[PDB]
């Protein structure tokens, strides 16, 4: 209900923030997990 | 949350930041840049440091260094160029810089003293410090010394910018300051401190912590190195940090944990 | 019992012999290498001990592992058994006590000895597997 | 037979058991010089010999000054022992001797005119040998851009060392550098330390120890092949270190380089 010009990128700048919190690095951390996963053979299962 | 008991815990067998660096006025004068705390902040970062949190401190001799001490910061790494003159000053300024001393101030004009434990020294700090001693005996009576005098006194140390002195204990002595030059303050060692760091430059090593004669401990905190150069040291210093992160630990008195149980 | 384990051995059908604590394991207490310095100033490798009707086990490095991949160093070490058993109830302690203490041993070729100051970890990842 | 797969080795703890080494002695000047003899060679040769060990065996050769002897320490031979004079004054470089020719260093060279460098490990040195190496080095951040020197020129750079013969630098890692010398004048080589060579032990005759080999401060190790005698007439250094050669000896090993079995395994 905020109807005011200048209303950019909402989205966008949102975004800015966004790709910087927690979630987002832990996401990629979740990722590089499971490739990491799928490499190590030749160093036997260091995961617990 | 839980201070001031002694509480037992229990556990089981299946389970920002500073870096600080003090250093002697002669080493920028050789270096001639003025910029370089800059640089090695830079490279800093690059080993891993945030930007803009590390400090530089510079001290125009060790005697300078060593009166009013005050160490404030996360991770501090002292340098200190040796020389062959000053090994008792350095060993008792290493000192002062490695432990934790529990401190009360002192009146010699109206009262004796005395050491009643062996973690039990008298610390002197000031301008021209240079003080006198005179042991008493059971009868508060002198000897070889009077406490009418001041002159047959037996002297223990002279113009030294800091001393640490020690007597033998159970015994009551008469002593000979000057206060409003020097103040003197009788303290008490309790443990070693994490946040120091000792890096000696030139020498072999020859510290000593503790006025026990009869051992010489050596420890993980007194580290030694060579130099030609002092950009040498400087790039030693950053480049192996990471060993001497894991060398100093979080200052143990620091830790919100301390609270009522003698915390700084 | 053993009368009638004969007779049994005799009548086709399955035998059994119950035992308390049995001396399967044959005696052999010999280490193993996976890397070796002439001076031993470099190694890396496993001990065993299988005596009575117990085993004990400890992989060693010197390094511990710093300069190997995602600092974990791996061992394996196998036993056969050359009678199958049934039934077992095993104990599993983790630990090497007869292998904690500074020890003098006899290298493979037979001239000289090498050192041994251990100081011991907990062990992670265990794995024992029984397989048939 | 074999080679250079390394596949593990059995040994055993149930068995108990029951010349061709060469001894390959240095020696520096002002002894000699005080020794006032050309035959004193010959004594030490023939007391070798009722001690075991054959004649023509044992080798002097002689180093004239500490920094004169830092180039090409090429000690091949069977077993080596390097008697120093110590000094007061030049002690950086006792240790760097110390360093380089008890460790192996396996180098590659470079072309500092051209190329870009950074150190890698922990274990990754830049020595540098010959007649007077006055090294330049200019650090760089991550696009080269010069950090406390100018690269539009070559003169504001930030030396580490001057009037040196023989010196191993350790820099930074992870950051790109710019390097000068005269390269008609002496010679770096980017070394990794790939292990502790037995071969040789060095023992000081003068003043107090200094020898560490890890340029890591907080590690200053006392290994065995460095050792420290006193000494006022090197008659007394020379006879005791043959007195005790037995015990010297059995304390270092072969070359685990050349055995016959280190085929493959950097040199043979």
């Amino acid at each position: 209900k905020s109807t005011i010009d200048a209303a950019k990128s909402m989205a966008t700048n949102v975004m800015k923030k966004f790709k910087k919190s927690g979630l987002a690095n832990s996401v990629s951390t979740l990722t590089d997990s499971l490739s990491d996963a799928a490499s190590s053979i030749s160093r036997g299962s260091s995961i617990r | 949350q839980n201070y001031g008991i002694n509480l037992p815990i229990t556990g089981s067998m299946d389970i920002t930041s500073t870096l600080c660096l003090y250093y002697p006025t002669e080493a920028a004068t050789e270096i001639n840049d003025n910029s370089w705390k800059d640089t090695l902040s830079q490279l800093f970062l690059t080993k891993g440091w945030p930007t803009g949190s590390v400090y530089f401190k510079e001290y125009t001799n060790i005697a300078s260094f060593s009166v009013d001490p005050q160490l404030y910061c996360d991770y501090n790494v002292v340098l200190m160029k040796y020389d062959a003159t000053l090994q008792l000053d350095m060993s008792e300024l290493a000192d002062l810089i490695l432990n934790e001393w529990l401190c009360n101030p002192m009146d010699i004009t109206l009262y004796y003293y005395q050491q009643t434990d062996e973690a039990n020294k008298w610390i002197s700090m000031g301008s021209s410090c240079t003080i006198k001693v005179c042991p008493l005996n059971t009868q508060t009576l002198g000897i070889g010394c009077l406490t009418t005098d001041a002159t047959t006194f037996e002297e223990v140390a002279t113009a030294e910018k800091l001393v640490i002195t020690d007597v033998v204990d159970g015994v009551n002595h008469k002593l000979d300051v000057t206060t409003a030059t020097c103040t003197i303050r009788n303290c008490k060692k309790l443990g070693p401190r994490e946040n120091v760091a000792v890096i000696q430059v030139g020498g072999s090593d020859i510290l000593d912590i503790t006025a026990d004669p009869t051992t010489a401990p050596q420890t993980e905190r007194m580290m030694r190195i060579n130099w030609k150069k002092w950009w040498q040291v400087f790039y030693t210093v950053v480049d192996y940090v990471d060993q001497i992160i894991q060398v100093m630990s979080k200052r143990s008195r620091s830790l919100n944990s301390a609270a009522f149980y003698y915390r700084v | 019992e053993y009368i009638e384990n004969w007779n049994l051995q005799n009548r086709r059908q399955r035998t059994g012999f119950t035992f308390h604590k049995p001396n399967i394991f044959p005696y052999s207490a010999s280490f193993t290498l996976n890397r070796s310095q002439p001076a031993h100033d470099n190694l890396m490798g496993t001990m065993w001990l299988n005596a009575g009707s117990e085993i004990q086990v400890a992989g060693f490095d010197y390094s511990c592992a710093i300069n190997a991949p995602a600092n974990i160093q791996q061992f394996e070490h196998i036993v056969p058994l050359r009678r199958v058993l049934t039934t077992a109830t095993i104990t599993l302690l983790p630990d090497a006590e007869r292998f904690s203490f500074p020890r003098v041993i006899n290298s493979a070729d037979g001239a000289t000895t090498w050192f041994f100051n251990p100081v011991i970890l907990r062990p992670n990842n265990v794995e024992v597997e029984f397989l048939l």
